[PDB]
């Protein structure tokens, strides 16, 4: 029943503002250390805020006098207003709770990320890898082209086939955009017999997509 | 008749920082001579009252609490400050007229195979109120599952116990505090009588 | 404000070996440290607390003590990660710096697969043919697009992803992206790769069908 859901913005533009979202299951915020850790695209994780139990704020000197915490258990959410956002604040942001002495950050959100640029919201085309070629075969996959901003995720059957999948990481096109490649590998008896969606979400342009990848002909 | 000061500053042992110990003090002449002049405190912060002229004024009521943190928690024992210490086991009223003494301790309070007596209060649904003592072992429920007195996940001691070693570092070593509430609302805590 | 300097990240240790990440912090604070490993592409999980207490579900390969240290006792293909260590100073939680464990094995050939453009992509007037090179170490691998047996550098593009958490190898796609027009003027497309595994550079071409 452990759960940290994170609902979080995607694209703000620069001098905007934002507010994350945590949504808990199998902890309570109103009386937990809860922490925001965010995760710059360089590998790097920096700790942002917290709010303690009692309701005592602190923050990082570089989100101090921008982000604010709050909390509503009406809902059990916890909630990071970012106010005057600039541009090294793109990272994925986590929500932990930090029980300190008693373990730490012992559950984890799952990452929402924010980017800051003044482009503009552009939503993905997701094409397919068809399968054809025996024993070594071309196998399944799809692609998400052109899309903006970060991230894409892809599923394959809404959840149940998760072994060969290598959706590879994202390429800036030339255009601005990113375009990024996921595929499967699966026995060659099953092709024809098995359903192949590869589930594409891309939240920021709220496009929800499931392509349908079928062997072709050669 | 002098005020006990000396009661409470060269007592044996400290209570605890969750469970401090208030001592009354009234009815009698006070003497903070002792007290500025000792040069062993590592922290001297009197509010609304200069560390100078205190042995010369009149104060209707005195409180003296007193308990045992580490060093590094010693600057949340301030009106106004936050933290863990101050607001789940320590609290002082934002119109605090008193004074903080507080001297370092790792001779008394730290035991050679390190000493797991002194307890603060680590998890706490709320702040506490001014002058607040939390004596309290409830096993803290972090969660909406109901622990009823059993342990485990989302069902912690709201009290852990000060590591204090002899090893330590000067943050993390036993320092002993005396909080000298001043006046407030008869009199009789005087200076010049 | 404290400092904590992780060891470097190139550790290229073995299965079944050992890693020995150090902690060195500025303001040492006592028994206040924790270990995290971030799976690569996921949420931090922890794994030390209170420097050396673990956490339960962690194997026993894993360790700690009290400037700081940590030590897998026998690598294991799953710790694949970066390995931060935290600290409760004075807010703020200080992270380190990340230390990147990566897993070494022997040599490996990509099974390199060729897709032809999308159907439908090409009513959005652009065709870009995609090719797969899957499971193989090191990444050391060389893909070279071939179209009517010449050459192309500049529509390329890569993608690679980390080393896998069951099988430690490498996996990367190339793109060759055309428009409709150009696509339809040549009759052969392929993508040779080259690697320390493959003894000869493979081949794989389709002649728009
Ligand atoms: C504690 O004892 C010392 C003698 O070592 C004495 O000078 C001092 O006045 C005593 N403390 C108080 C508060 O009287």
């Amino acid at each position: 029943e452990v759960q940290l859901l994170e609902s979080g913005g995607g694209l703000v533009q620069p001098g905007g503002s934002l507010r994350l979202s945590c949504a808990a299951s199998g902890v309570t915020v109103t009386s937990n250390y809860m922490s925001w850790v965010r995760q710059a695209p360089g590998k790097g994780l920096e700790w942002v805020s917290v709010i303690y139990s009692g309701g005592s704020t602190y923050y990082a000197d570089s989100v101090k006098g921008r982000f604010t915490i709050s909390r509503h258990n009406s809902k059990n959410t916890l909630y990071l207003q970012m106010n005057s956002l600039r541009a090294e604040d793109t990272a994925v942001y986590y929500c932990a709770r930090d029980l300190r002495e008693a373990g730490g950050m012992d559950v984890w959100g799952q990452g929402t990320t924010v980017t800051v640029s003044s482009a503009s919201t552009k939503g993905p085309s997701v094409f397919p890898l068809a399968p054809s070629s025996s024993g070594g075969t071309a196998a399944l996959g799809c692609l998400v082209k052109d899309y903006f901003p970060e991230p894409v995720t892809v599923s394959w059957n809404s959840g149940a086939l998760t072994s060969g999948v290598h959706t590879f990481p994202a390429v800036l096109q030339s255009s601005g955009l990113y375009s990024l490649s996921s595929v499967v590998t699966v026995p060659s008896s099953s092709l024809g017999t098995q359903t192949y969606i590869c589930n594409v979400n891309h939240k920021p342009s709220n496009t929800k997509v499931d392509k349908k990848v079928e062997p072709k002909s050669c | 008749n002098l005020c006990p000061f000396g009661e409470v500053f060269n007592a044996t042992r400290f209570a605890s920082v969750y469970a401090w110990n208030r001592k009354r003090i009234s009815n009698c002449v006070a003497d903070y001579s002792v007290l500025y002049n000792s040069a062993s405190f590592s922290t001297f912060k009197c509010y609304g009252v200069s560390p100078t002229k205190l042995n010369d004024l009149c104060f209707t009521n005195v409180y003296a609490d007193s308990f045992v943190i580490r060093g590094d928690e010693v600057r949340q024992i301030a009106p106004g400050q936050t933290g863990k210490i101050a607001d789940y086991n320590y609290k002082l009223p934002d119109d605090f007229t008193g004074c903080v003494i507080a001297w370092n301790s790792n001779n008394l309070d730290s035991k050679v195979g390190g000493n797991y007596n002194y307890l603060y209060r680590l998890f706490r649904k709320s702040n506490l109120k001014p002058f607040e003592r939390d004596i309290s072992t409830e096993i803290y429920q972090a969660g909406s599952t109901p622990c009823n007195g059993v342990e485990g996940f989302n069902c912690y001691f709201p009290l852990q116990s000060y590591g204090f070693q002899p090893t330590n570092g000067v943050g993390y070593q036993p320092y002993r505090v005396v909080v000298l509430s001043f006046e407030l609302l008869p009199a009789t805590v005087c200076g010049p009588k | 404000d404290i400092v904590m300097t992780q060891s470097p990240s190139s550790l290229s240790a073995s299965v079944g070996d050992r890693v020995t990440i150090t902690c060195q912090a500025s303001q040492d604070i006592n028994n206040y440290l924790n270990w995290y490993q971030q799976k690569p592409g996921k949420a931090p999980k922890l794994l030390i607390y209170d420097a050396s207490n673990l956490e339960t579900g962690v194997p026993s390969r894993f360790s700690g003590s009290g400037d700081f240290t940590f030590t897998i006792s026998s690598l294991q293909p799953e710790d694949i990660a970066t390995y931060y260590c935290q600290q409760f100073d004075n807010l703020p939680w200080t992270f380190g710096q990340g230390t990147k464990v990566e897993i070494r094995r022997t040599v490996a050939a990509p099974s390199v697969f060729i897709f032809p453009p999308s159907d439908e992509q090409l009513k959005s007037g652009t065709a870009s043919v995609v090719c797969l090179l899957n499971n193989f170490y090191p990444r050391e691998a060389k893909v070279q697009w071939k179209v009517d047996n010449a050459l192309q550098s500049g529509n390329s593009q890569e993608s690679v992803t980390e080393q896998d958490s069951k099988d430690s190898t490498y996996s990367l796609s190339s793109t060759l992206t055309l428009s409709k027009a150009d696509y339809e003027k040549h009759k052969v497309y392929a993508c040779e790769v080259t690697h320390q595994g493959l003894s000869s550079p493979v081949t794989k071409s389709f002649n728009r069908g």
